[PDB]
RNA sequence: UAUACAAUUAUCAUAUUAAAUUGUUAAGUGUUGAUUUAACCAAUAAAAAUAUAAAUAAUUUUUAUUUGUUUUUAAACACCAUUAGGUA
RNA sequence: UAAAUUAUGGUCAAUUGUUAGUAUUCAUAUUAAUUUUUUUAAAUGUUUUAUCAUUUUAUAAAGGUUUAUUUUUGAAAGAUUUUUUGUAUAAAAUUUUAGGAAUAGUUAAUAAUAAUUUAUAAUUUUGAUUAGAUUGUUUUGUUAAUGCUAUUAGAUGGGUGUGGAAAAAUAAAAAAAA
């Protein structure tokens, strides 16, 4: 009586189920709109995915924009952090610490037997990629989920020199996916999705966490600006906890 | 048209933005003063006319004689060349510029702007009078006259003078426009073009002159 | 005492004056018919930042010293002697350039002079007129982008800004002259017209302008009817500038496009592409989105700790859709718009709804 | 008579009053400009 | 200078120009000087309706010569198609194939003047000649 | 015959429109001012007319002042039969403007029309 | 023109031909056609201070 | 203005008729006009158009209870506060008070 | 010109049918004819319009009616940045090509 | 009852590219009385002078702004009433 | 910015009032109509069947609607031993009144939610909603002609919801299972 007799968003025909079924033989019910909710809403982002044999081993290294010191980015992200944890506690071993932040511009796989040559041979590669590439001032604002919501990022706006680094990157993912064969986990030929990772859940972890980050918890932090920040570091790191407190750094370039 | 303010007519030979003379919003005619020598107040001033009379003379080409050395010695000024001529020139018009009708047009009244009239004062003359010479003798300015080198004004004239525009407008007779011609009716006129090579005719411009010739007088009303 | 009443005797051309009878002085209005009592403090600052004088920026010196830097070194050998060469021309490029003194007169040509004639050329002797032509001159040439330039949109959307600010204050103290309230009102329509292309031309240099000059007044949108038709936006679409943005230094154009073979929207392939576009929130659809986002799990909370609340309330609904009007979907039922496709119903047999139109269509 | 129609001075050319007419409705029907969503003639 | 006001052409006062000249006995007219002006000069011109014409490659204006004869000119009539620059008329080779046919007789005496999709300037008989339509522009005689 | 079929072909009248963004105040929801056109074929000319419409931009990208490309789609609420094809200019400014905490445009001075006189004063 | 359509006079019929015009239709220059004189000086006592969030 | 200039066309003659009226005319609508004002000073009308109030529809104010020159017929319905404040502004207009701009005055305007 | 040719009833006056079969695919309206509700009043609609006319196919170079000025293209002209007038060179309503045009092999 | 305005010049009420606005000057007492008016009546009589240049042309002001009604007579003329006053 | 010819081609545009100084489509004309005349309609009982039942037989009652009316094959056609499919309900244009103001079970998001979900909502002076008149987008008359001037009729909510589809309560002129 308060709206359309038939509301439109509940007309719906499943055709994943077989003809003539659902006239006579039974009536099949769902709620139908978990599903046709979509990927604003959801939150999900298609990252560049891996072939199966790129997607049986781990990755060890990455390319990374390193965030400089006194960040507007930083600072929210410590903010967000307090809001989170009076909120719910059981955060706190997802969460990742505010030390640990940084841009990831590209995740891959190197050998352990290659790996002098492959460092060195990256480096180079590296350098010369981003030799005429001045700083980059980027914009964060916006959450997403990588991995079926297991990960949880602030996502680079392309507002602004953002299209630089989708160049500066394309030229890497050919260089060092194209040239030199090295597991990059996509294809050379696509581009890598930037982010900031903020909350993680890792394999062993999983059992006490869950199988997904409850969207309870960063769904006011969804659309939240985080601001702008310019960047003239370019790390190629290799994922080591416990060296210098911050991740390993194997080699490092300057955006001048 | 009866009505008062709208007698200046529906004149489209002016040069103005409407055709219709009594909207335009520039010049306000005078009708007390003015059609001396243009016939009606209304009609456009001899220096403005943008249509031409058969026996009339148009307008005359600006200076601003040296250039004539080629021709008769004793060929005077050319009625043509005129040191001052202004196609811009405001002429005194008493209701614009000498307006009485705030007044009870008492001999003094009315407001006047002095912008239209040359200053006849002796204050200019003196005012201005310096030791450095003027801007001629300076040569302040750039460009010149502004088509560039023009055969009257600035280089020197060689040929003959049309004072009709007979040659100036004409048909070109030829896909090469090297061959013109002006037809009346009983008549032609055919005129080679090439002052830039001194009228010597190419292989195809004689073989073209040739039929130019023989069809302009092989033709029925020549 | 409550409304205004006009009190017309109908013999009589027009109406005796109002009880209430108004402000004694009209308001002065712009040109959308928002009132202005008085400046704004900026535009006052402007005005007060006119009258005591103008600068020459130390700008024009510098860049005067690294471009020509022979000539500049020829007058820093020569300073406070009389010079008859006038080395400085290349500093001036214009007449109006000059507006240190008075009549276009250089700073440096007076090295030789009296300084009752430096006095008699100072800044204090200018008349209004020529300080406003000052003020003119020293913005034109901060926002120029050659030194002869006037027609471009820049330039003219600032002196016209100066122009209307001057207007604006002289209304403030004389009255009535309907001379200059028209000429202000024009003046306002051509700077709307200078600043609405600014904005499509360089946005940032448009913005520090209304910061400066505090002209926001003249940007804003007249009325709500014509503005509803859109034809607020159209102006950009009649100049020309509706397309000229060149997206690539912004607005990574690959999520932008729609694709013509797949029929997906821009959301889409920015979807696929792993983009997000989104123009920032308020707090309005900040917290209506959040809301939303957590149907699921309130409701899974809900239908897992408390089965009989739900249960009724299921009751209610699956007996609901037995009762009421219609219980088939038939081309009647569903007609999206039932009053509108059924207007002839709407007296007489279906009281539902008063109107036979809610919506667009 | 201000206050009654405007009259022509002269005629106006038949010719010109042939070609302005072009677009006219007649021809529209007949290059078939008008959508048929009705029954029309029996 | 205001809304119900026509909008006029270069065509519309092309044609006027020509019209007030040829009544005040005029020589030369300084006429209005576009793409389909010149052109409509030019067919004139082949058809003996004007003395000559040319363009000086001037940008606003180009000039025209007139012709009389025996006391009255030549043109006895010259009107535009169109009064507004928002009303476009297009006419049909069979409209302009009437045109040259007086009750059976072959009539070339009227001239029309149109655009072709072609960017030409031609009068109806070579438009009926090659079958083509084109927009009106004027007609005189 | 007009702009919108210029550049377009279209598979069923009124299938793609260009436009502007005017106004956002529902979510996933642009309101989009478009021109179409009417012969009088007395006169021999045309006008254009206006008519709004509610596209549905899901991710909500538009902002008010968009030069918006528009089609024809599933029924999507009782208004909503366009989605946002395309965005062919957007507004930089407003977009500038809202990161700011600023609305994208200023709200129109004066509402509708009245048959009344208003006395406000101070 | 049937007498029957608008007023008695003839000249009613094209009074409200002229609502039809092609060239005097409704847009943002020319508003309200057809009551200009409701809507005068209607809002000259409404004193409304114009928007400004811009310094 | 509000009132009328003039009541019929005015203006009739043959066109290019350099008048705005001939005299013969002029006079006959003179006369109409001099009619019609005539009534509305000896009746003593009186109108009003009231802030936030349709305008186009005027209160008449010469018809209402109080002011009312007829002992017969019925006058008006007018809202009681409103009618009240009008017959104050009525009887407030009559008289000039020092100060205030001088305003004509006549005998039926009261 | 006259009023035989206004009969429409003529089958020689009237744009024929096979057009909208041409249009929508062969036979087509057979499925139509069995419809619902027909023909009171209304019927699935009849497009026929001379192929040469037809809005979603043809453009300004065969198509007179798209080469008007005022309207059309005086929009697109305005939009895409190309200097126009009403008597123009170019057959649409413009002297010339726009910048993007002339700065770009498409 | 149906059955073809003008568009080159048409006088009553739907304006629109415009340079204005602001100026502290003058005038007044000797003496015994028919001035003004076609004619009446009241009853000191003298007076208020200065500004050009400059403002750029067009494209979204039509709910905005605008077309000889105006504080102060303790200052007159003038006008209206008639010696009482009104208005200026 | 040059003419043209291998010559009438590509198939018909053609206006008829005897007025009364002059200005302005206005009495008396022709064509088309109503005035005007029983040579084209028609009467009731539909029909099978397995028996108190069940199969076949789907748009002429009225009301007054101008952002308005939109749809499938599962019936029949239909072919064949049994299962078999997908496409549909949505829109865009065109919309009347001489003197013109506000409208409302109400928009959009969520969802097979909410007589109190969330929100800075929706329609309107580019003319709305009520209210008058009116049966909407191949049909006529006049005319040399852009015009002017006609075109009927037929879809009027729900309430055990049958049926493929509500079109389901006299009023055919549709052969309805030998
Ligand atoms: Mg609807
Ligand atoms: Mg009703
Ligand atoms: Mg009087
Ligand atoms: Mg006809
Ligand atoms: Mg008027
Ligand atoms: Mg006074
Ligand atoms: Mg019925
Ligand atoms: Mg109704
Ligand atoms: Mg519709
Ligand atoms: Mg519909
Ligand atoms: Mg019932």
């Amino acid at each position: 009586e308060r709206g359309l007799y038939f509301p439109i968003n509940h007309r719906i025909v499943d055709h994943r189920i077989a003809p003539g079924v659902t006239v006579e033989e039974t009536d099949v019910q769902s709620r139908y709109r978990r599903e046709l909710r979509t990927n604003f809403a959801t939150g999900e982002t298609r990252q560049t995915i891996a072939p199966p044999w790129s997607a049986r081993e781990r990755p060890t290294h990455f390319f990374s924009l390193r965030l400089p010191s006194r960040n507007s980015v930083t600072l929210r992200v410590k903010e967000m952090h307090n809001h989170l944890l009076f909120s719910h506690q059981q955060c706190a071993p997802m969460l990742v610490s505010p030390t640990k932040l940084h841009i990831t511009l590209g995740v891959m796989t190197i050998p352990e037997n290659s790996r002098e040559e492959l460092v060195k041979n990256i480096q180079q590669s590296m350098s010369e990629t981003f030799a005429c590439v001045q700083p980059l001032q980027l914009r964060f604002r916006g959450l997403g989920t990588f991995d079926f919501g297991r990960v949880l990022f602030i996502r680079v706006v392309p507002e602004a020199d953002f299209g630089r680094l989708e160049r500066a990157v394309c030229d890497i993912r050919r260089r060092v996916g194209g040239v030199l064969g090295v597991d990059l986990k996509g294809n050379p030929h696509d581009s890598y999705v930037p982010h900031v990772t903020v909350a993680k859940i890792r394999p062993n972890q999983r059992q006490q966490l869950g199988d997904t980050i409850p969207q309870s918890l960063w769904a006011d932090y969804q659309h939240h600006d985080f601001g702008d920040v310019t960047l003239s570091t370019v790390d190629l790191c290799r994922m080591k906890g416990s060296p210098d407190g911050y991740y390993h750094t194997e080699g490092a370039v300057h955006l001048s | 048209a009866n009505h008062p303010n709208r007698q200046s007519g529906i004149q489209f030979l002016t040069h103005y933005n409407t055709h219709q003379r009594f909207r335009v919003n520039k010049d306000y005619i005078d009708y007390m003063h003015w059609g001396k020598e243009q016939g009606q107040a209304r009609l456009p001033h001899r220096h403005q006319r943008v249509a031409f009379d058969f026996n009339d003379q148009l307008h005359p080409t600006r200076i601003g004689y040296a250039w004539f050395a080629s021709q008769d010695p004793t060929f005077g000024h050319h009625p043509d060349l005129s040191s001052s001529f202004d196609p811009n020139y405001r002429v005194f018009s008493h209701p614009e510029h000498w307006n009485k009708m705030f007044t009870k047009r008492r001999p003094g009244e009315g407001d006047i702007d002095l912008s239209v009239l040359p200053s006849r004062s002796l204050l200019g003359p003196l005012m201005a009078h310096s030791d450095t010479k003027g801007i001629p003798y300076f040569k302040v300015d750039n460009r010149g006259h502004s088509n560039g080198r023009v055969p009257g004004v600035n280089a020197p004239f060689f040929g003959e003078f049309d004072q009709k525009m007979m040659q100036a407008m004409s048909r070109p007779l030829n896909a090469n426009r090297t061959i013109t011609g002006n037809d009346g009716r009983f008549s032609k006129t055919i005129m080679i073009n090439e002052p830039q090579c001194n009228q010597a005719l190419s292989a195809k411009t004689a073989s073209e002159l040739s039929k130019e010739i023989d069809k302009a007088t092989n033709a029925v009303y020549s | 005492e409550h409304p205004a009443i006009w009190l017309w005797y109908p013999w009589r051309m027009n109406p005796e004056p109002p009880t209430p009878h108004m402000p004694q002085r009209r308001a002065l209005k712009n040109v959308h018919g928002a009132v202005f009592n008085d400046l704004t403090p900026v535009q006052k600052k402007r005005q007060e930042q006119m009258l005591y004088g103008v600068n020459i920026p130390e700008t024009r010196q510098m860049k005067f010293e690294e471009q020509h830097p022979l000539l500049a070194g020829a007058l820093r050998k020569l300073e406070g002697q009389p010079k008859g060469f006038p080395f400085w021309y290349r500093k001036y490029p214009t007449r109006r350039h000059a507006y240190e003194y008075r009549f276009s007169i250089p700073v440096e040509m007076l090295d030789g002079y009296n300084d009752d004639v430096k006095k008699a050329l100072s800044k204090g002797m200018m008349s209004i007129q020529e300080k406003q032509f000052a003020q003119e001159a020293m913005y034109m040439e901060r926002y120029a982008e050659h030194d002869f330039d006037t027609t471009s949109p820049a330039v003219l959307a600032v002196k016209r800004a100066l122009k209307c600010r001057v207007l604006r204050n002289h209304l403030l103290t004389n009255p009535h002259n309907n001379i200059i309230k028209t000429v202000l009102a024009n003046t306002e329509r051509k700077l709307n017209h200078a600043l609405r292309r600014l904005r499509k031309v360089d946005f940032k240099k448009y913005w520090e302008i209304i910061r400066d000059h505090d002209v926001q007044d003249i940007l804003q949108p007249p009325n709500l009817v014509t503005y509803r038709q859109g034809s607020y936006w159209k102006y950009d679409w009649n100049a020309g500038l509706a397309i000229s943005t060149n997206l690539a230094d912004v607005m990574d154009p690959r999520g932008l496009n729609g694709c013509v073979e797949t029929g997906r929207s821009r959301s889409e392939v920015a979807r696929d592409l792993g983009l997000s576009y989104t123009r920032p929130l308020h707090e309005n659809e900040k917290k209506q989105l959040s809301h939303q986002a957590v149907y699921y799990e309130r409701l899974a909370k809900f239908k897992m700790e408390q089965p009989e609340a739900a249960r009724a309330m299921e009751r209610e609904r699956f007996v609901r859709k037995f009762s009421g009007m219609f219980v088939k979907m038939d081309i009647r039922s569903g007609a999206p718009d039932f009053p509108s496709t059924y207007r002839r119903l709407l007296g007489t047999k279906v009281v539902r709804w008063a109107s036979k139109r809610h919506g667009p269509n | 008579h201000r206050s009654g129609k405007a009259r022509a001075f002269v005629f106006r050319d038949p010719s010109l009053r042939m070609m302005r007419a072009g677009s006219g409705y007649q021809q529209l029907r007949r290059m078939g400009m008008p959508m048929q969503v009705g029954m029309g003639w029996r | 200078r205001r809304r119900e006001e026509n909008l006029y052409t270069p065509i519309y006062d092309f044609c006027h120009r020509i019209r007030e000249a040829t009544e005040q006995r005029k020589r030369f007219v300084v006429v209005p000087s576009t793409i389909e002006t010149r052109g409509c000069a030019r067919v004139m011109h082949d058809h003996g309706l004007v003395a000559g014409f040319r363009d000086f490659h001037n940008d606003r204006a180009f000039a025209v010569e007139l012709k009389y004869f025996q006391g009255d000119s030549t043109i006895n009539v010259i009107e535009p198609c169109s009064y507004d620059g928002r009303t476009e008329f297009e006419w049909s080779p069979k409209m302009m194939r009437r045109l040259l046919n007086t009750h059976g007789i072959h009539n070339r005496l009227v001239v029309y003047i149109c655009r072709t999709a072609d960017n030409r300037i031609i009068d109806h008989i070579h438009a009926v000649k090659e079958n083509i339509g084109g927009r009106g522009l004027m007609m005189v005689h | 015959y007009d702009l919108t079929s210029l550049i377009f072909n279209q598979p069923r009248q009124g299938s793609d429109k260009i436009g502007y963004v005017v106004g956002t105040s529902m979510l996933k929801t642009a309101v989009v001012a478009t021109n179409h056109m009417v012969y009088y074929p007395k006169f021999n000319q045309r006008v254009s007319r206006t008519k709004r419409f509610f596209a549905h931009d899901e991710d909500l990208a538009c902002v008010e002042g968009d030069l918006v490309h528009i089609k024809q789609c599933r029924k999507i609420s009782k208004y909503k039969h366009y989605y946002v094809f395309s965005i062919l200019e957007p507004n930089v400014e407003g977009r500038e403007r809202l990161k700011l905490g600023l609305k994208a445009v200023p709200p129109p001075l004066f509402g509708y029309p009245v048959s009344r006189r208003i006395v406000k004063l101070n | 023109i049937a007498h029957w359509y608008c007023g008695h006079k003839f000249r009613h019929r094209f009074m409200r031909d002229k609502r039809f015009h092609p060239s005097l239709q409704a847009s943002h220059d020319a508003r309200n056609r057809f009551s200009k004189r409701r809507h005068f000086k209607t809002n000259r006592w409404n004193y409304q201070q114009a928007y400004r969030d811009m310094p | 203005r509000w009132a009328a200039k003039f009541y019929g066309q005015v203006t009739f003659g043959p066109r290019n008729y350099p008048y705005p009226s001939s005299r013969w005319l002029a006079r006959r609508f003179q006369m109409k006009k001099h009619r019609i004002i005539k009534r509305f000073r000896f009746r003593r009308y009186k109108l009003a158009a009231v802030a936030n109030l349709p305008f186009a529809k005027m209160i008449r104010v010469g018809m209402l209870p109080e002011l009312k020159s007829s002992k017969t017929k019925r006058g008006d319905v007018v809202d009681p506060t409103l009618s009240g404040q009008l017959v104050s502004a009525v009887k407030n207009t009559g008289e000039k008070r020092k100060g205030q701009r001088t305003r004509p005055k006549s005998k039926y305007q009261v | 010109s006259f009023k035989y040719a206004t009969k429409l009833q003529h089958d020689e006056m009237r744009q024929p049918y096979y057009i909208h079969e041409k249009r929508y695919g062969i036979f087509s309206n057979e499925r139509n004819i069995a419809k619902a509700r027909r023909g009171l009043p209304f019927i699935t609609p009849l497009y026929t319009k001379h192929m040469n006319l037809w809005d979603t196919d043809t453009d300004a170079s065969n198509n007179r009616f798209f080469r008007g000025y005022y309207y059309g293209q005086r929009e697109l002209h305005q939009l895409l940045g190309r200097p126009h007038s009403l008597e123009a060179t170019n057959a649409d309503g413009s002297n010339d090509l726009s910048t993007y045009e002339a700065n770009t092999s498409q």
